[PDB]
RNA sequence: CCCAUACCCGGCCGUCGCUGGCAGUCGGCAGAGCGAGAAAGAGAGGGACGCUACGCCGCGACGAGUAGGAGGGC
RNA sequence: CCGUCGGGCCCGGGGGGCCACGCGUCCAGCGCACGGGGUCGGCGGCGAUGUCGGCUACCCACCCGACCCGUCUU
RNA sequence: GGGUGUUACAGCCCCGCCCCGGCAGCAGCAGCUCGCCGAAUCCCGGGGCCGAGGGAGCGAGACCCGUGCGCCGCGCUCUC
């Protein structure tokens, strides 16, 4: 608790941030989510392969 | 009818949907 | 690659969200037409107050 | 072949039209609409006939060249560029110049050039400016105007009129132009009390004077 | 035939408690007093104007002695009228206090 | 409102990692591609630069330091 | 029995908007640009005996910062 | 000034009935009476800083040698 600041993130906030600062963890590389290749490249497997399909 | 595996036949009519 | 902000780049967020266009194309004619009702509100107002 | 109509969707936003893709094909009408699918050169010779190949190839070849670029397409040339110009700017305004050497000239604005450059002129009879062009960046535009939508501005007049060719001396066409829109100006400069005392006159600033203070 | 630059004072430069940066100058513009007022002078060109021995080519005219280094005010600072700016070079540590000129130019009005 | 070498963004340097990419410069014996969400095949019946492969190219992440240890020094 | 700007492609029946396009049987080429990192197919100047340019390396001044290194030691 | 008092030549509060008595109106340009937001949210402007990288290929296709604004992505007109 003293080093942390959570609290429940609203939809519009989710959807500010998967946006502005989405980055993906592909081949332990920091790569941009510029491309809904690259989350359907990995994400392929759990029918998520969009940015709204990780956003729901 | 987006399968790229068992939805060959499937997008069959809409390429002759266009024409 | 630039990561261009898909927020304010308009054609970056149709690259990922196609639907944000028909999202975007509403909310417009629905504006317009609020505002549209807001002014008949306003004024049929003004042939209220003097009748 | 056909007659090209304008787009049927007008824009709502910029990037946007105002009818859907789904709104598109019943506007233009495509459901009834199904459509289903050198230089070499023989020249005679007075020996038989030879036949050139053109575009010959290059007999000298620098060692190293540069790599051609990347295709970005956001960067187009200057003559494609839109024009802006400020609101407050319309035509028939008084402005104020501050970098040109008529420094704090009060001038006239007539009209926005091809370029981007303002014609704005000085009455020669009373600001001893003549038809100049001059950016946007460096104007005061003044709330003070005058209908000058009744003069007859001169086409013949535009951005190549006013280039620098190549010692400055008035053409004798430069001198006719000038006086030509200066007939309809300088009665109306005098149908309004104290005017033409406003342009004789130069801006400055005095002591106790902040532009951000006061309103122009 | 008068003034059009405004006056400005150069007090010093961008600095913390005990350090200082000096890529930026801060600016006192003669009449504003708050963050309200400074939106005015925002973006337009300033310079500082000194003179030195040697004679140095002016842009149409003779070489005269005066030279000067072009700025512009990036931000306004504090909540009394104060004003960052950046200029080509860092400003020389004489200039303290004096007189530089804030011309409108730049305008956009 | 003020600001630290911490944070975000960007340029650059180096290190580390992908045990990464490149012999395909396949050119009138030629046909120019392997970014594609998806266990597997464009299968037979006259043409810049390059590649000291100990070279070159590309992504990401990181950078304090005595005692000490190793590397590399055109 | 009421209530839900309910849920069921808002079950089926007798004015605004749709990523809506064929038949039958049976149970394709062009231009435009918020598009894979800047371009101008835009310019104005002064420049032969006193000007232009030269980061640093000479001297000088100012603002800030700044205690003298080697060593034993917490 | 004082005290008496109860609407009186001024008001304040409360209860019941008056469709919640109705009337605009609406977290109000009575721009400050108090909230929380935005799939219930989009437009427009202003200023600052940078421009790194540099052979991304298209269509005629072995019925041809050209073109280099070409990939993804949005929708423009034409074969009504």
């Amino acid at each position: 608790e003293p080093y942390i600041a959570w609290g429940y993130p609203n939809l519009k906030s989710v959807n500010e941030l998967i946006y502005k600062r989405g980055y993906g963890k592909i081949n332990k590389k920091r790569i941009a989510l510029t491309d809904n290749t690259l989350i359907a490249r990995s994400l392929g497997k759990y029918n998520i392969i969009c940015m709204e399909d990780l956003i729901h | 009818i987006a399968h790229p595996k068992l939805g060959r036949r499937a997008r069959a009519r809409i390429a002759r949907g266009l024409r | 690659v630039l990561k261009k902000n898909p927020l304010k780049n308009l054609r970056i967020m149709l690259k990922l969200n196609p639907y944000a266009k028909t999202m975007r194309r509403n909310t417009i004619l629905r504006q317009a037409r609020n505002h549209k009702l807001r002014v008949e509100r306003a004024a049929a107002a003004l042939a209220a107050k003097s009748d | 072949k056909g007659k090209p109509h304008c787009s049927r969707n007008p824009v709502l936003v910029r990037g946007i039209g105002r009818y859907s893709r789904s709104a598109m094909y019943s506007r233009k009408a495509l459901y009834k609409r199904k459509y289903a699918a050198l230089a070499t050169v023989t020249k005679p010779v007075g020996g038989g006939t030879r036949v050139v190949k053109l575009r010959k190839m290059p007999r000298y070849y620098p060692t190293e060249d540069v790599p051609r670029k990347l295709l970005s397409h956001g960067k187009k040339p200057f003559s494609q560029h839109v024009r802006k110009l400020r609101a407050s700017i319309t035509p028939g305004t008084i402005l104020i110049i501050l970098t040109g050497r008529h420094r704090g000239k009060r001038v006239v604005f007539l009209k926005q050039l091809s370029s981007g450059l303002l014609l704005v002129t000085g009455p020669l009879s009373l600001n001893r400016v003549p038809l100049r062009r001059t950016h946007q960046k460096f104007v005061i535009a003044t709330s003070t105007k005058i209908d000058i939508s009744g003069v007859k501005i001169p086409k013949h007049l535009t951005d190549a009129y006013f280039k620098k060719k190549k010692k400055y001396e008035i053409t004798e066409q430069r001198k006719v132009d000038q006086k030509a829109v200066d007939s309809q100006i300088l009665p109306k400069i005098k149908a309004v009390p104290q005017l033409q005392g406003y342009l004789r006159s130069v801006f400055a600033l005095t002591n106790g004077v902040y532009p951000h203070k006061l309103v122009f | 035939s008068g003034r059009l630059w405004c006056k400005a004072i150069f007090a010093g430069y961008k600095r913390g408690l005990r350090n200082q940066r000096e890529h930026t100058a801060l600016l006192k513009i003669e009449g504003v007093y708050a963050r309200d007022e400074t939106e005015f002078y925002l973006g337009k060109r300033c310079a500082y104007v000194y003179k030195a021995k040697n004679n140095t080519v002016t842009p149409g005219g003779k070489p005269n002695k005066t030279r000067v280094i072009w700025g512009k005010v990036t931000r306004a600072h504090g909540n009394s009228g104060m004003v960052r700016a950046k200029f080509r070079s860092n400003l020389p540590a004489k200039a303290i206090g004096h007189r530089i000129r804030v011309m409108l130019y730049p305008s956009r009005i």
